[PDB]
RNA sequence: AGGACCGAACCGACUAAUGUUGAAAAAUUAGCGGAUGACUUGUGGCUGGGGGUGAAAGGCCAAUCAAACCGGGAGAUAGCU
RNA sequence: CACAGGUGGUCAGGUAGAGAAUACCAAGGCGCUUGAGAGAACUCGGGUGAAGGAACUAGGCAAAAUGGUGCCGUAACUUC
RNA sequence: AAUUCCUUGUCGGGUAAGUUCCGACCUGCACGAAUGGCGUAAUGAUGGCCAGGCUGUCUCCACCCGAGACUCAGUGAAAUU
RNA sequence: GAUGUCGGCUCAUCACAUCCUGGGGCUGAAGUAGGUCCCAAGGGUAUGGCUGUUCGCCAUUUAAAGUGGUACGCGAGCUGGGUUUAGAACGUCGUGAGACAGUUCGGUCCCUAUCUGCCGUGGGCGCUGGAGAACUGAGGGGGGCUGCUCCUAGUACGAGAGGACCGGAGUGGACGCAUCACUGGUGUUCGGGUUGUCAUGCCAAUGGCACUGCCCGGUAGCUAAAUGCGGAAGAGAUAAGUGCUGAAAGCAUCUAAGCACGAAACUUGCCCCGAGAUGAGUUCUCCCUGACCCUUUAAGGGUCCUGAAGGAACGUUGAAGACGACGACGUUGAUAGGCCGGGUGUGUAAGCGCAGCGAUGCGUUGAGCUAACCGGUACUAAUGAACCGUGAGGCUUAACCU
């Protein structure tokens, strides 16, 4: 802890934007594909949330080809690269798992707006 | 489940070889008073490690 | 396994093991001295100090919150006003235990929980 | 070669340039000081005894302080033998550090254990549980049938059945060495070694490939 | 994923409900996922399609609820278990189209014909 | 209107667990069936043993029933232990 | 037995409720005549469980589930 | 078939796979007409089979809250031998 | 004067007439695959549908789904489906009561373990002066499974089709251990929402009870589904086997002399226990070097003065733990609690202000509260003593030394 946390505070990336259990964010992660190594983006909605130092995640809900998908990113993972926000929203909660049963009109979340 | 043979009075004694009681390793006394009290806690009236807590 | 688990359950449901301390707490804040069980004492300890530490500030919420726990506007008054300033400088150890143990009915070990500044 | 005594506390990650979050147990080697050398003329075997900690010099028996004095005294959690071959060390605290490792990918790591105690089959033997319903009287998670009958007579030894689980050497073998960064007295491995932090460990080069 | 277990069709022909009747890959093999072959049994099927209820073939688990984790630990999960039926005799899909996003875990020489269809990852 | 419907009291007793040197010589707990009727309940009465009563199981007739309990014939008889 | 059983009649407050259900209370009466610690296996009674969902088993045993009022609406068959 | 010994009869249905189940055949060991024959809406804590829902029933068990178990103080059994 | 039946469950243990994997001989053995016999028991050796089944048939797997002994292993361990009680019915037999090695629906499964035996864990004493440590390692146990892909090599072999050996590399299934860093579970000790009702005079704010009342999320810890590692190589001696040189036996021959290879078996290597290893071992360090008497004399016994090393006791406690045990600390202090700061978790308190008739909304405010966590801090509790344990260590011989 006192010896550790150093090897963490030494790894932890300081290049990370704000967040919220309602924001959209567009995580841009690597891919490698085959012989290439592009940068895949992930447009979703933060439901769960990190906060554990070097170890941290956001868990984003997307719902691609008519099928709901959920991904848990490791914030300080070199494969995370960048991470936008796109849209922040008002939730009034810390974990929006009550969204795994919503969909359009019901899954709607009023934007943040300050 | 019951005994098949009446346990000799000897066997009984051996079983009670660990039942023996323990002394007290000698108890301490107080400074302010000659209180022959137990180690770490209040004397017969209100003393302990010198001083004198607990009114009367 | 209890590995690294804090808190003593004594021998009852949290429900009970809350008000029994809530009473024993205000009880201490009152007579400033009590003769309870050693374990039941080294417990009441980290239940009143947090209250006194809370009594450090007059406030108007820490007062209500002080009323939340220990439902006694009587003692909440004793706190903030008395023990409040009484230990306004006290680091943290506002209690003593003064052992004695050995009760009649039960060989249970008793103890003398008391505010550090109780002697007059 | 020989090994070094350390203290557990690790369990973290180290992201690779590629993108791998490698697990890791942060062992701390405060450099071991050979408190005594053992020869085959005054012992019967080539061994080295070292130390690493630092006793408060208050809880150390004189017979201990006298032992340290006999050599390069400097207290220490305790003593630790290290069978060596074809290579000796200076009887005096030759002060060996984590640098002892580097081109050594082996490692074993030997901690105390977990400490369950409670035991009870199914948890310390991975036994099976009998239908939690469909009848079964007071015989859910229980041993059930430990022997056979008259022919056998008794209950064969080794017969698994509850009893203290934990507190026992147990090594790990293999385990890669992430970083052998001395200076700060550190040694990182792939991860997962006995102990629960602070527990004395004996990390040495793997005996197997 | 384990005996029984109802999965969805990630391709076409004989869609909907299809029960897994055996997890291939070795003795006492517990469950399956990511991109493993599974013994299926068409339970719904469409009126036309290419396969009809009752058929006993094999399929690849394209999606699972548990998900899949990659090095860093980051996991990817889907709300439902989808799979793709493949010719019993010699692997490879039987459908002409694959529905829903798959995982890069199927980028294997064999499970190639699928990762090359619309969706993603 | 109803040997009608749902459901407390009240009556009953299909299932499971626990109890089995029980809290209890048949119960406790969670469910369950009837619940204006061939219903249920208090008090008192009348049927007596080869007899009674029985929507019939040999069921009940005072923790006893293919013939009650008590006293007697009686120290039945026992080629058996 | 100072026994978790049995025992007929009368009375019938407040909030919510169809209600003598039920939950919280009034009047009133109680904490059940061994207690104090600990926080083991295992037994008993419960709460929550990833993915699967009867694969359990003689048997879905036990659990889980359903649960109200109003309205929409409702098959074979029928002694209507 | 609450009736079939050979018996898991034969065929069809349901299932990935059905000694059970449902629909048939008739070779009824040994159905059959008030010790009633074949049907029958409704009813059933009735026997068998299936399905949806549901789940720790199970894969495979994990954690947690309480009553014991363990410790101390008081009282203090049992069968058996 | 009672040894509970079949099947299932749970847990097994042994045999070898071996199912798989390993080593070989012959083959009507091209290869790949087989056939049969010899050796080999290390390890491994299927989920379901039907039925009470065991078995069996069937579906689908696997490297394989071995045979058998163990009261047809296992009920003072579980089940109670089959099967012998009492209810009832069918077919059948009998005048009938009733009956069936026919069927059918229903039908109480007790025991707090004294002894042996196992699994754990202590308390004595003994190891010959007493201690604190570190070892040595006689022995004992644990583990021993295996698929697929690739390279060799599309080569050997083959008409092709097909397709190796040998050796090497990678990744899996099942199993075992460990550990919570990751993914998650739990988390009635943390935060919040909410239904009914009671109370704190009322508003407001709160608390009790209703499964934690119902519910949402969740710290530490514990966890598996999570994650990391492991059944190896290599040695010795071999099995079956293959043989060399070789006479009896002018040749021949694996053997009689004499030599060499040879398998998951055996010994070892790997991990754990381990000197009660009474054959009680070893090395390092530490401590005790005052006086007298009775003596029935090497045998002592007893007195006063002395009490060391270390231990134990008590207290604060632990990722240790049923209790003992083991570990840390005791003012020469961070061992617990509290306290400070942070983290985390919830999710923007109360009060006040403002907008709306109002429910309520916005602002202050991302607030408030926040545990077992991290960093630190003597505020409280860990009192001077006291208790145990002694006072130079038997003889005989040898080696030195004097
Ligand atoms: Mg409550
Ligand atoms: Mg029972
Ligand atoms: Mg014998
Ligand atoms: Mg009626
Ligand atoms: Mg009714
Ligand atoms: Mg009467
Ligand atoms: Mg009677
Ligand atoms: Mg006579
Ligand atoms: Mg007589
Ligand atoms: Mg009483
Ligand atoms: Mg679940
Ligand atoms: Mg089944
Ligand atoms: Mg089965
Ligand atoms: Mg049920
Ligand atoms: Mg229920
Ligand atoms: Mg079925
Ligand atoms: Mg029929
Ligand atoms: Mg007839
Ligand atoms: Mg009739
Ligand atoms: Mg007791
Ligand atoms: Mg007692
Ligand atoms: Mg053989
Ligand atoms: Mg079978
Ligand atoms: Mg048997
Ligand atoms: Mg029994
Ligand atoms: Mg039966
Ligand atoms: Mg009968």
């Amino acid at each position: 802890s006192n010896i550790i946390k150093q090897l963490e505070q030494e790894q932890m990336k300081q290049d990370v934007p704000s967040f919220r259990p309602g924001d959209t964010v567009e995580v841009k992660v690597w891919v490698v594909e085959g012989s290439k190594k592009r940068l895949q983006a992930f447009e979703g909605v933060v439901i769960a949330i990190r906060n554990r130092g070097l170890h941290s995640a956001f868990t984003v809900r997307k719902i691609s080809n008519g099928e709901g998908v959920e991904r848990v990113f490791q914030t300080h993972s070199p494969v995370v690269d960048s991470i936008s926000v796109k849209r922040r929203g008002a939730v009034r909660k810390a974990k929006l798992y009550y969204l795994r049963e919503r969909t359009g009109k019901a899954a709607r979340i009023k934007e943040r707006l300050n | 489940a019951v005994q098949q043979n009446k346990p000799t009075r000897s066997k009984r004694g051996m079983r009670r070889s660990h039942d023996a009681l323990t002394a007290v390793t000698s108890l301490s006394v107080d400074k302010t008073s000659g209180e022959k009290h137990l180690r770490h806690h209040i004397t017969a009236d209100g003393y302990y490690r010198g001083r004198k807590v607990i009114a009367k | 396994m209890r590995h690294r688990k804090s808190g003593r359950q004594l021998n009852r449901n949290s429900s009970h093991r809350q008000a029994m301390f809530r009473n024993m707490a205000g009880s201490l804040v009152r007579h400033e001295i009590i003769k309870t069980t050693l374990p039941k004492a080294k417990e009441l300890r980290r239940v009143v100090e947090p209250l006194i530490t809370l009594a450090k500030t007059d406030s108007v919420a820490n007062r209500r919150l002080a009323f939340a726990r220990t439902r006694d506007n009587e003692i909440v008054a004793k706190l903030f006003n008395e023990l409040g300033p009484r230990f306004a400088s006290r680091a943290g150890g506002y209690t003593r235990i003064l052992k004695c143990g050995f009760r009649a009915g039960d060989n249970a070990p008793m103890a003398y929980i008391e505010l550090v500044d109780r002697s007059e | 070669m020989i090994g070094l005594v350390g203290k557990k506390v690790g369990m973290t990650r180290i992201f690779t340039e590629d993108g791998v979050s490698i697990p890791v147990t942060v062992i701390e080697v405060e450099a071991n000081r050979v408190t005594q050398v053992k020869d085959l003329a005054n012992d019967g075997y080539r061994a080295i005894q070292v130390t690493t900690g630092a006793k408060k010099a208050n809880r150390v028996t004189k017979p201990e302080a006298g032992h340290f004095a006999k050599a390069g005294v400097e207290a220490g959690r305790g003593l630790w033998e290290f069978r060596l071959a074809e290579g000796e060390e200076f009887t005096v605290g030759q002060s060996i550090s984590v640098e002892l490792f580097a081109d050594v990918k082996k490692v074993d790591v030997t901690g105390t254990s977990k400490g369950k105690g409670f035991a009870g089959t199914v948890k310390r033997w991975n036994f099976r549980t009998q239908d939690a319903t469909h009848g079964n009287s007071l015989s859910h998670r229980v041993p059930g049938s430990i022997g056979q009958n008259q022919t056998p007579g008794k209950v064969f030894k080794g017969k698994k059945m509850a009893g203290q689980m934990g507190n026992e050497r147990v090594t790990v073998q293999s385990l890669d060495v992430v970083r052998v960064d001395a200076e700060r007295n550190l040694l990182l491995v792939k991860g997962a070694v006995p102990g629960a932090t602070g527990s004395d460990l004996i990390v040495k080069p793997a005996v197997k490939a | 994923i384990q005996e029984q277990t109802m999965l969805n069709v990630a391709d076409n022909s004989g869609a909907r409900r299809v029960m897994c009747i055996k997890v291939l890959g070795g003795s006492h093999r517990r469950y399956a996922g990511v991109g493993d072959i599974i013994k299926i049994t068409i339970k719904e099927a469409i009126p036309r399609g290419k396969v009809k209820k009752g058929d006993v073939l094999k399929a690849v688990v394209v999606r699972t609820k548990k998900g899949v984790r990659r090095p860093d630990g980051s996991v990817i999960r889907f709300d439902g278990n989808a799979c793709v039926l493949l010719n019993n005799n010699s692997e490879q899909p039987i459908g002409t189209r694959i529905f829903g996003p798959v995982t890069r875990e199927l980028r294997s020489e064999k499970f190639m014909k699928i990762i090359s269809l619309a969706p993603e990852v």
